[PDB]
């Protein structure tokens, strides 16, 4: 039952504050401290550092002196992450570890997503992707989504009846916005037979978007 | 404070076999260095503590050695549900630091990338948008370059690639790149082609198309 809940993922602009939490349940929060760990996004794990449940004091890496600070409150078992004076650098992933012996990090936490961006909410443009006017014996059909904010986006073929040959290619930021793109393989007889629909949902913006791969002509 | 350094950061290997990751200290650490795996979905786990000693749920082919500034993560046989990114962290001196990290990925055989061109979306194009998006699916290695061709004239600029993670099932690679330009961009020229050079082809694979 010995688990580490932080709090969900976060949008700020350059110069504001972030405040992550951690819920800790399941042990005696005053028997183990807890760390702190940042992962920009395609880099690696890097520790910021941790703080004593006891002594509430901190203990700050190298470069994580002067706009980052550790606090808990003990009466609700809960670490919180604060960054002052937000930057680009700081868009990462944060998660929480609870330290034990052998200075061993065990019971992460799942992570709270930190995006620095002077961006606002945008619904994804999703556009269908068919072949030129022409053979063979696949078929290559694509779906586009184009410049979205913030993550995630989840995109389904016929809501998921169609499962195989599919690939959804991770998203690319683009002037401050995201960008998907996903294509599917399937034999040339099932298509333009059968109809193949692209799903994209985007729960950010409250948005379902079907779009339908129709033939050139 | 110690820089831990993992030589590779990339490293292939059949299923089944054994493997071994390499992490270095700028320092003496004497044994005092832990092991830890994220799965491709996020989630990080402890496997080795204090070189040796295995964490408690973690599987006995996982093991682990070394003394001094090298040390070593060796599993016996490799399996599907190890394919992830291990990280060393040291903690003998404050702060801790973590390694640089090793992908671990499947070894197959080598495969022609299957290349597909698509051009600008009619609804796009009345938003005044041309993206032209060239997919390069299920190919061998992960090492490929793409060029684009616009009138026999090479684009260099305005290029979105995207790569995926190995494949689950067939442990092959995939590409999207996307010639992001506006409808005016567009219509001043109309040969777009789309090349594919890759360790399977002598020659590069082009898939072009025009505006006729």
């Amino acid at each position: 039952q010995i688990q580490l809940v932080q709090s969900g993922p976060e949008l700020k602009k350059p110069g504001e504050t972030v405040k992550i939490s951690c819920k800790a349940s399941g042990y005696t929060f005053t028997n183990y401290g807890i760390n702190w760990v940042k992962q920009a996004p395609g880099k690696g794990l890097k520790w910021m550092g941790w703080i004593n449940t006891i002594t509430e004091e901190p203990t700050f890496a190298e470069e994580f002196t002067g706009r980052f600070a550790f606090s808990l409150e003990t009466s609700a078992s809960t670490a919180y992450l604060q960054i002052n004076n937000l930057k680009n650098e700081d868009t990462a992933t944060y998660f929480c570890a609870r330290g034990s012996e052998f200075g061993r990090l065990v019971y992460w936490g799942q992570g709270a997503s930190v995006t620095v961006s002077s961006a606002k909410t945008t619904a994804p443009s999703v556009y269908p992707l068919a072949p030129v006017c022409g053979t063979g014996s696949s078929v290559t059909l694509g779906c586009l989504v184009k410049g979205y904010f913030p993550e995630p986006v989840t995109l389904t073929w016929n809501s998921g009846s169609l499962s195989s040959g599919v690939h959804t290619f991770p998203a690319v930021l683009q002037s401050d916005l995201y960008t998907l793109s996903s294509s599917v393989t399937v034999t040339s007889s099932t298509w333009p037979s059968q109809s193949i629909t692209c799903n994209v949902a985007h729960p950010a913006s409250s948005t379902k978007v079907d779009k339908k791969i129709e033939p050139r002509g | 404070d110690i820089q831990m350094t993992q030589t590779t950061s990339s490293l292939s290997a059949s299923l089944g076999d054994r493997v071994t990751i390499s992490c270095s200290a700028s320092q003496g650490i004497s044994n005092y260095l832990n092991w830890y795996q994220q799965k491709p979905d996020g989630t990080v786990k402890l496997l080795i503590f204090y070189t040796s000693t295995l964490y408690s749920g973690v599987p006995s082919r996982f093991s682990g050695s070394g003394s001094g500034t090298d040390y070593s993560l060796t599993i016996s046989n490799l399996e599907p549900e190890d394919i992830a990114t291990y990280y060393c962290q040291q903690y003998s001196r404050f702060p801790y630091v973590f390694g640089g990290g090793t992908k671990l990925e499947i070894k197959r055989a080598d495969a022609a990338p299957t290349v597909s061109i698509f051009p600008p979306s009619s609804e796009q194009l009345t938003s005044g948008g041309a993206s032209v998006v060239c997919f390069l699916n299920n190919f061998y290695p992960k090492d490929i370059n793409v060029k684009w061709k616009i009138d026999g004239s090479e684009r260099q600029n305005g290029v979105l690639n995207s790569w995926t993670d190995q494949d689950s099932k067939d442990s092959t690679y995939s590409m999207s790149s996307t010639l992001t330009l506006t409808k005016d961009e567009y219509e001043r020229h109309n040969s777009y082609t789309c090349e594919a050079t890759h360790k399977t082809s002598t020659s590069p694979i082009v898939k072009s198309f025009n505006r006729n």
